[PDB]
Order: structure tokens, then C-alpha cells, then sequence
């Protein structure tokens, strides 16, 4: 039951250089990072995040990394500049997804009641819409299998 | 206790090719395929004799292994319930094992769908909708199990059984679709399971969509040896009216739990007529005049309102009527399940907005050209 | 002392559970993670010895750090249960290995397997010309019991490395009557 | 006898979340 967050580009600047580092960085095509934020309604506001030197084999994509150097003591840095400002979520780039996706959101919603994907864009050439949120459902089907849980479009904005 | 089965070793012809190996088993201390052996003798066909003996050394699993989940302690009462034939016991030990045999796993739901399994001599409704209630209670935090989902559809379907919801048996019966989605078992019994899915949704009407998945594989695979018209008078509630010696031949082979709600199933080639008649031709003339409905529909002129009345109680088409001249309007409907042959043949309607709407938006803005400005 | 970054990965699978030899399986590779770890905090405190698991996922819980009681109070409920796998958590312990500090230490791995690991003949012999190429070498520790007539890890032991390689060995272990530092004791000469 | 083994690492969890109780006390009582 998401239909919008507010998104200052401020943060997203800061998708802009670090989109900036991963071109000099090396091998690192896809920018991904972690979503600041805080539920206050169906609306919400992203005012802050951070973008997470993260590596994925093409081979077995789900191989993630989330540094705990760089999420718990950021995570103290963060909370000590404001305790408001926590997590929300993570972001990374391309239109689709990530074989390893799923499993990110999982390894924070331990960490939010809704850990929120919402997957960005470094170079905008769209049709459609900009950034676009993707909250935890389980819809599975009409089936009775194991649940699924592979997170489907909830609307968003700007 | 090793001399326990030194005793009882030969079992059968053939059989002690794993019992010179399970003697051998516990002097190696392993347990999992000893748990493999439990399941082997589930798989070996013995008639109960081994098993409940070998409860005892269980209880001794309880005491001195304690680490090995109670799956084939649950699967060995439930076989040993073959040598007992009575589980007035097998419940208070099942509980008791369930309470006595720790594990970090889901041990609630394998045991309570153990009791759901064994329920069936209880003399049913009065025990069902508590701990079968229970169940679902518990299934959602995580059904990574799912065969606790397939014995939770017997005791759903056993409580369909308990009568009162004749049409929970088809989204029951998806449930079963997908405790397991490969059948498992062979063609025959899921097949007459195909015969008595399609009489035990059809004379029962909870659902209105009922011509809907039948195109589903694992279910007309069975029905591909079905007899031959009950597809086909599935199809008459697929199409919907227009097969008149199948929505009739529900009438001329298929007797039992017919004539109860037989004009409620001609209702529904009405209110599905509605559907076809407002689909098949798209167009206008949606202020339709009774004709076809007096006539293709098997209603009479004064009926035509309670046909609209009790679809108004439907709520899928809400037509504004006409009663100065009895002509039944066509408003928005819930219209098909699925026309393939227009979903590729939608683009005389789709490519046709696309082009049509996107071609006379450039004759706006070709002709709003010069005041680009 | 020697300079690599020597990667534990926990045994928390279905066949490191039983009585055979302690009641408990889970002291025998707790007192193995603690002996390596207490061997590397008193080796150099340069090293980032972490966790990672083989069971359905591989789990970096805590930073690759050099710090090691939090991964012991991680020991504790490691639940012994799940997919056992011996291709991935190699594999994330080379690009998890590649986010390492001021490069001063190799990649050493040592895998607990308490299992007859389901890995192909082809996966250990792409894996292990993979670590070929990657320069790295691996101590290979069988827990629990492995399927006597060894196949994974012993292969895995014969084709990977050369040109200063000599870390690959095994030390395959039975589910005899025997106590766990004996089984851990085993495989802490040549792992 | 394995209660007092599982009530043991609640126990030393006990010590941890106690010395987490010691620093979400003492530790948020510095700042």
C-alpha cells in the first residue's frame, strides 16, 4: 500500500558521484546502494542514503556485499548526525533487476518494517516514469506452493 | 538392544539385503540414513511388523539421540498405526512425541496435519475446525514444508467434506494443484480425481467464473482419459450456454447432485450469456432487446429481470435496463477468461489505438506545428 | 608469521548433528573455529578472519574483521541444518577476499564439510583451475564423516594449485568412536 | 540434558545483551 515517496536529489547527487567512483574504480558497472528514509504514511520522503561498494559475479548472481564495517558503524554515523534518518531501503541502477535483488532486500528487512527496493536511474532517457518503489508482497498465486516473495511494482514518484 | 534387532534381523525373501547393512547402521552411530532407513522401510513394502517393534528403540531416539527431527518419528507412528489400526493411542503419542522431541523447525504443523491425517476416525466436524483451523493458524510464517500444505488440503478437503462450502473444493483443489505441482502418483486416481474435480465444483456453486482454468496442464492431462463429455459439458460452462447437448447433457448423464441446483446452472448460462452476448459482438446496439435472451438463454419475458435482478446480486454486468421496451442494456461486464486468438488478434484494436491515436495526435500537432514558437 | 587471510566457513549442515562422538557435532567445528581463530589472533592481528556460511546462502553476519568473540557468540545457535555447498562459499570467499584491507595477506580458505558434498567433478576441476589462476591455496578439512572413497574434496585437493602451491591436502575424517579434539586435532597439522 | 546447554548460551547471550544493556545504557548515556 505504497503509492509515492518524496525524493530529493541531493542523495541522488550522491548516486552521481558514486556513479562517479565506479567509473574509476574498476569493474563496478551497475551503481548499487542502500535507501535512507522513514515511514511516515503511504507517502514518505527520502531525505538521505548510501551507495555501498558492493561486487556480483555474473556467474551464481546472487553473491552479494554489504559490509557491516560499512553498514553498522555508518549506520552510528548516520544515526548520530540523526536519529530520523535511518534506513528506509537500497537502489541500484539498470530499468529491470538482479538475480541477487530479492536476497539484499532481505538481509534489511530485518533491519525495517518495509525495506523498500527502489531501483534508480544514472542516465535518463525514460518513457515512462523516473525511480520507482517495489515494497515486500506475498501474492504467490492461487497454488498453495512456497511463498513468494519477489517484490512487485508499487507505484512511486518524485 | 543391538540383540533387539539381532532378533528381529530376517523380515522377509530379499529383505535382509538392508537389515546385514542396518546392523552394521548403529554401529556406526550415524542417523540420517537411519532416517533413510525409516524411509526405506516405508519403501520396502513391510507389513508393520519391524516398525513397531522397533518404537521402543524410538523412544530411545527421544532419549539418547535427541538431535534428529521428528519427520520419520511422525512417518514410523503413521506406519505403525498399519500394526495398530486404532489411533485413540497414536494421538496422545504423537502429542507426546511432538512436545517430548525437540527440533528448530516447524514441528507444530507436521504433527497437527498428522492429527488432521488421523482425524478421519473421529466422527468428523465435532474436532476438525480447531486444530485444522490451527494449522493455517501456523502456515503463515513460512509453507517451505508444502506437503504439511498437501496433508492440510486432505484435512481441508476431508473438511470439505463436512459440508457447507460445495465450491471450496475448487480453490481447495488449486490448493492441492500446488501442494505439489508434479502429480507424483499415477494417472488413474487423480483422473477420477479429475471426473469428481470437475462434478464436485460444478453442482457446487460458491464460484461464477467456473469456465476458467480449465486450460491448466496437470488436470487435462487426467482428463485427456476422462469420459468424453464431461470436458465437454465443462465446456458448456466454458463457452458458456451455446453447446445445448452439453449444458443438457449435464442433464442427460450426469444424475447425481443434478436437479438441486440444475436451474442455478442454467442460471448460469444466462448470467454467462450475458458476457458472450455483451463480448461477441463489441459494438453498439448494447440496449439489446430480450429476443436472444428469450431465446438462446431458455428464459421467458417476465423472468429476463430477475436474470438481470439476481446478476445485479452478481454484480459482474450492471445494465440500465429498458422497460418501455423491455430491451436489456449492455453496460460494463467482466467479459472472458481467455481469447488467444485475440490476443494476437487484438491489434485491429490495439495497433489501431496506437496508430490511430498517435497518427491524428501528429495531425493536432502537425497542424499545431507553427506555433511552436 | 606466515601472510594470508585464511577464510572459515562454518558446517552448518543437516550431517554435523548426531551422537557419535560428543553428543554434539557443533563442539567439534566450534573448537576448530575457535583454535584457528585464537591461532590467528595470536598470529597477527592484521588478519580479518569473519564467517561465512556453505548452508542455502552464503552470509557474511559480521565484518571480515580481526576480531573473533563475536563470531564466537555466533557459534553459538549456528544451526547444523541445510543445503550443504561446497562451490559458493569458495567463490565468495575469493570476491569477498578481493574486499580486503591494505593488501598484505593471500587467500588461504579452509572448508568444514561434514557431508558428501553435492558438487560435479567438472564444478572441483573448473573451481579448482579457477584458484589455478587466482593464486590461491586451500586447506581442506573433512568434519563429521565424508562418504568413504572421497571424491569432492580429495580431487579438489589433487587439481588445485602448483607454482608455490602445497596447500592442498585432506584429512578425511571417520564417524568412528573417537572425541572431537581428536577431530579437530587431525586435520590442525596439515588441513 | 540439554536444557541447562540451551538456557547456558541464553545465559552468555544473557551476558551479551546485558553488556548490550550496559551499552545501549552506558554507551547512549556517554553521548
Amino acid at each position: 500500500a505504497v503509492q509515492k515517496v518524496v525524493v530529493h536529489p541531493l542523495v541522488l547527487l550522491s548516486v552521481v558521484d558514486h556513479f562517479n567512483r565506479i567509473g574509476k574504480v574498476g569493474n563496478q558497472k551497475r551503481v548499487v546502494g542502500v535507501l535512507l528514509g522513514s515511514w511516515q504514511k503511504k507517502v514518505l520522503d527520502v531525505s538521505n542514503s548510501f551507495a555501498v561498494p558492493f561486487d556480483e559475479d555474473d556467474k551464481d548472481d546472487s553473491v552479494w556485499f554489504l559490509d557491516h564495517d560499512y553498514l553498522e558503524n555508518m549506520y552510528g554515523m548516520f544515526k548520530k548526525v540523526n536519529a530520523r534518518e535511518r534506513i528506509v531501503g537500497w537502489y541500484h541502477t539498470g530499468p529491470k533487476l538482479h538475480k541477487n535483488d530479492i536476497a539484499i532486500n532481505e538481509l534489511m528487512k530485518r533491519y525495517c518494517p518495509n525495506s523498500v527496493l527502489v531501483i534508480i536511474d544514472v542516465k535518463p532517457k525514460d518513457l515512462g516514469l523516473p525511480t520507482e518503489a517495489y515494497i515486500s508482497v506475498e501474492e504467490v498465486h492461487d497454488d498453495g506452493t512456497p511463498t513468494s516473495k519477489t517484490f512487485e511494482h508499487v507505484t512511486s514518484e518524485i | 538392544v543391538p540383540g533387539f534387532l539381532q532378533q528381529s534381523q530376517n523380515s522377509g525373501p530379499g529383505q535382509p539385503a538392508v537389515w546385514h547393512r542396518l546392523e552394521e547402521l548403529y554401529t556406526k552411530k550415524l542417523w540420517h540414513q537411519l532416517t533413510l532407513q525409516v524411509l526405506d522401510f516405508v519403501q520396502d513394502p513391510c507389513f508393520a511388523q519391524g516398525d513397531g517393534l522397533i518404537k521402543l528403540y524410538e523412544n530411545f531416539i527421544s532419549e539418547f539421540e535427541h538431535r534428529v527431527n521428528p519427520l520419520s518419528l511422525v512417518e514410523i507412528i503413521l506406519h505403525v498405526v498399519r500394526q495398530m489400526t486404532d489411533p485413540n493411542v497414536a494421538l496422545t503419542f504423537l502429542e507426546k512425541t511432538r512436545e517430548k522431541v525437540k527440533s528448530s523447525d516447524e514441528a507444530v504443523i507436521l504433527c497437527k496435519t498428522a492429527i488432521g491425517a488421523l482425524k478421519l476416525n473421529i466422527g468428523d466436524l465435532q474436532v476438525t475446525k480447531e486444530t485444522i483451523e490451527d494449522v493455517e493458524e501456523m502456515l503463515n510464517n513460512l509453507p517451505g514444508v508444502t506437503s504439511v500444505h498437501s496433508r492440510f488440503y486432505d484435512l481441508s478437503s476431508k473438511y470439505y467434506q463436512t459440508i457447507g462450502n460445495h465450491a471450496s473444493y475448487y480453490k481447495d483443489a488449486l490448493r492441492f494443484l500446488g501442494c505439489v505441482d508434479i502429480k507424483d502418483l499415477p494417472v488413474s486416481e487423480q483422473q477420477e480425481r479429475a471426473f469428481t474435480l470437475g462434478l464436485a465444483g460444478l453442482l457446487g456453486e460458491g464460484v461464477f467464473n467456473f469456465g476458467e482454468l480449465l486450460m491448466h496442464p496437470v488436470l487435462e492431462s487426467l482428463r485427456n482419459t476422462d469420459r468424453q463429455w464431461l470436458i465437454d459439458t465443462l465446456y458448456a460452462f466454458n463457452s458458456g450456454n451455446v453447446e445445448r447437448f452439453q449444458t443438457l447433457k449435464t442433464a442427460w448423464g450426469q444424475q447425481p447432485d443434478l436437479a438441486a441446483n440444475e436451474a442455478q446452472l442454467l442460471r448460469k448460462i444466462q448470467l454467462l450469456c450475458l458476457m458472450e452476448m455483451t463480448f461477441t459482438r463489441p459494438a453498439n446496439h448494447r440496449q439489446l432487446t430480450f429476443e436472444e435472451i428469450a431465446k438462446s438463454a431458455k428464459i421467458t419475458v417476465n423472468e429476463v429481470e430477475l436474470l438481470v435482478m439476481k446478476a445485479l446480486s452478481v454484480g459482474l454486468v450492471k445494465g440500465s435496463i429498458d422497460e418501455v421496451d423491455k430491451r436489456v442494456h449492455m453496460t460494463w461486464v467482466q467479459p472472458r477468461v481467455l481469447d488467444l486468438q485475440q490476443i494476437k488478434g487484438m491489434k485491429d484494436r490495439l495497433e489501431f489505438w496506437c496508430t490511430d491515436v498517435k497518427s491524428m495526435e501528429m495531425l493536432v500537432e502537425h497542424q499545431a506545428h507553427d506555433i511552436l514558437t | 608469521m606466515v601472510l594470508e587471510s585464511t577464510m572459515v566457513c562454518v558446517d552448518n549442515s543437516e550431517y554435523m548433528r548426531n551422537g557419535d562422538f560428543l553428543p554434539t557435532r557443533l563442539q567439534a567445528q566450534q573448537d576448530a573455529v575457535n583454535i584457528v581463530c585464537h591461532s590467528k589472533t595470536r598470529s597477527n592481528p592484521e588478519n580479518n578472519v569473519g564467517l561465512i556460511t556453505l548452508a542455502n546462502d552464503c552470509e557474511v553476519l559480521t565484518t571480515l574483521t580481526p576480531d573473533t568473540g563475536r563470531i564466537l557468540s555466533k557459534l553459538h545457535t549456528v544451526q547444523p541444518k541445510g543445503k550443504i555447498t561446497f562451490c559458493t562459499g569458495i567463490r565468495v570467499a575469493h570476491l569477498a577476499l578481493k574486499h580486503r584491507q591494505g593488501k598484505n595477506h593471500k587467500m588461504r580458505i579452509i572448508a568444514f564439510v561434514g557431508s558428501p558434498v553435492e558438487d560435479n567433478e567438472k564444478d572441483l576441476v573448473k573451481l579448482a583451475k579457477r584458484l589455478k589462476k587466482e593464486k590461491v591455496n586451500v586447506d581442506i578439512i573433512n568434519f563429521g564423516e565424508e562418504e568413504v572413497n572421497t571424491e569432492k574434496l580429495t580431487a579438489f585437493v589433487n587439481t588445485l594449485n602448483g607454482k608455490d602451491g602445497t596447500g592442498s591436502h585432506l584429512v578425511t575424517v571417520p564417524p568412528g568412536p573417537s572425541l572431537a579434539d581428536a577431530l579437530i586435532s587431525s586435520p590442525i597439522l596439515a588441513g | 540434558r540439554t536444557r541447562l546447554l540451551d538456557s547456558e548460551i541464553k545465559i552468555m547471550k544473557s551476558e551479551v545483551l546485558r553488556v548490550t544493556h550496559e551499552l545501549q545504557a552506558m554507551k547512549d548515556k556517554i553521548k
